[PDB]
Order: structure tokens, then sequence, then C-alpha cells
């Protein structure tokens, strides 16, 4: 159904850099890297982007983005990441929180170079969604929270931990937030 | 003179000195932990760390077999003359 299967916003620390990259439903695999072709379509390059508030440190980091990552939408809306870069990437995924037995949002998931890891399951998201809503309703008789089930965030190069010099992802020199549109349509139906 | 420093960031971190002279067989100890002074084969170096993971971090997809993807030059050599030279030598050492 949806026109774009996700859309991706690039940030350097707490400032969005560049425009939001929308990914057409006919481009199930989208590469996000450190090079410079501005085309659009199935590749979102970050090498070329300007930022008036850029620092030496952010510049340094941008060098390691390199081949970056692929984000692949598999069949029934499941999302995989493949880390083409030669530096690891760090991810926020409730699915990975679950798979590893951690409380939601209470871990960061380092993905290692060459790795190909599954970071979201549409059916699970939809189930968790239906279920939490149906219960909270019937108890009476996390909208901002349910929303977060349909979103991944990832930092190239540097992780953020308690546990790390930097505490949140907006303190990392170059990261992205990825809104998954089928998940968001489903939650829209659920909320009605 | 000919050995250069290297590093990895898997399941921890470790810095070492790589001597291309000694890398004569796949299993040849050519890298020394700058902390413990032990000599490691590349694959075993990639498994060698004195720090333990935060256990707030979860590590996905790691394999020592893929050491070639994880081993880099020391950040000391960054934004320096020698960055670009050492990478090709390192890349050459990955081919073998
Ligand atoms: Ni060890
Ligand atoms: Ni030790």
């Amino acid at each position: 159904a949806p026109e774009y299967w996700c859309s991706i916003a690039y940030f350097e620390m707490d400032v969005q850099v560049g425009e939001t990259f929308k990914v057409p439903s006919s481009c199930p695999i989208v590469t996000v890297d450190g090079y410079v072709d501005p085309s659009g379509g199935d590749r979102f390059c970050l090498g070329q982007l300007s930022n008036v508030h850029r620092t030496e440190a952010i510049e340094r980091a941008r060098l390691h983005i390199g081949k970056g990552v692929q984000l692949e939408c598999k069949g029934e809306g499941d999302v995989w990441v493949r880390c083409l870069s030669d530096h690891a990437v760090f991810v926020q995924s409730y699915y990975l929180d679950r798979e590893a037995g951690r409380a939601p949002g209470d871990a960061v998931h380092k993905i290692y170079p060459s790795a190909y890891i599954k970071v979201f399951d549409l059916r699970q998201c939809h189930r968790q969604m239906q279920q939490q809503a149906a219960t909270a309703q019937a108890a009476a008789a996390g909208v901002d929270d349910l929303r977060r089930l349909c979103i991944l965030r990832m930092s190239f190069v540097k992780g953020w931990g308690p546990d790390y010099p930097r505490q949140s992802i907006k303190e990392t020199p170059c990261w992205i937030e990825i809104h998954l549109h089928r998940a968001l349509q489903l939650l829209d139906e659920v909320l009605h | 003179g000919s050995a250069f420093e290297v590093e990895h960031e898997c399941l921890g971190k470790c810095q070492g000195l790589f001597a291309p002279q000694f890398y004569v067989q796949p299993d040849a100890p050519c890298i020394q932990c700058l902390e413990c002074c032990g000599m490691f084969a590349p694959q075993t170096f990639v498994m060698h760390s004195h720090r333990s993971p935060d256990k707030r971090t979860c590590h996905w997809g790691f394999e020592s077999a893929k050491w070639h993807c994880y081993l880099h030059v020391n950040q000391k050599y960054l934004g320096t003359p020698e960055e670009k030279k050492l990478k090709i030598i390192l890349e050459e050492m990955k081919e073998k």
C-alpha cells in the first residue's frame, strides 16, 4: 500500500542535517553511506551534505561511515540491516531488546562489520500494538510509546552508553532515525 | 621502523604493534598487545581484550574468522601524513 516504505532523517548530534530521504516501495533495499552522489532513489549519500555547525570531531567521524549500511525490507515488512562499513554501527531496536532479554530501550545493539542482522518484525510489532491497546482500553472499561515500536535509530561509528562517554544518541556525531511506514499505518488503524 | 600500530574494538578494545616481517603463516604471531606484551596471530588478537563489555551493550554478528573486517590502524595515525600509507600495507596483509 504505502508510497514509501520508510523515511530516513540524518543528524549530526542534535541537529538534523539534509532533507529527510524517502524510500519508494519499489526499492526494498536502500544503501545509506558516506559518499557524494545526490541522486535519490535507492541510495542516500551523506558525504556531500553541509552543516554550518559542523565540528572537527563530526568531520573525523564522517570519514569512517564509508560504505555505510543497507536497510532491507523483507517480504512481509520485516527489516534487516547489513553493515557494509568497516566500522560497526549501533542500533536502537525493541526487537533486539526483546531477543536478548533486555528491557525495552535499555540496551544498545552493536552490529559488526559484514554482519546481516534482523532488526524489526512487522507481525510482532503489530501484535504488541493490538495487545497493549486492547488491554489498556479494557482495563478502563504508550501512543508516544506505541509510536516508538515503528521507528529505528542507528549511529555510525560511535555508541552511546551509561557505560559510554555519551549518554544519548543526539550526542553522537552522526546518526539516523528511520520511520517505518507500514508499521505506522497499522498503528494508525489501531488508534482508531 | 617497519612495524606500525593497530587496533580493534570487538567485545572490548585492544591496541597492538604489527610487524609484517613475522606474518609468514596464517597462524603466525605478528601482533603484540601493548598492555600485556603478548604476541598474537591476527585472528586471536581480534579475540584479545583486557576490558570487559558494558553488558548494557549487546554484540550482534561477531566472528573471529572475519578479523579482516575488524582490524584497523591506530587512531594515533589519523589526520596524519601516514594514514593512507598504513592502510594499504594493512590491506596487503589482509590479502594472504
Ligand atoms: Ni583475552
Ligand atoms: Ni587478559
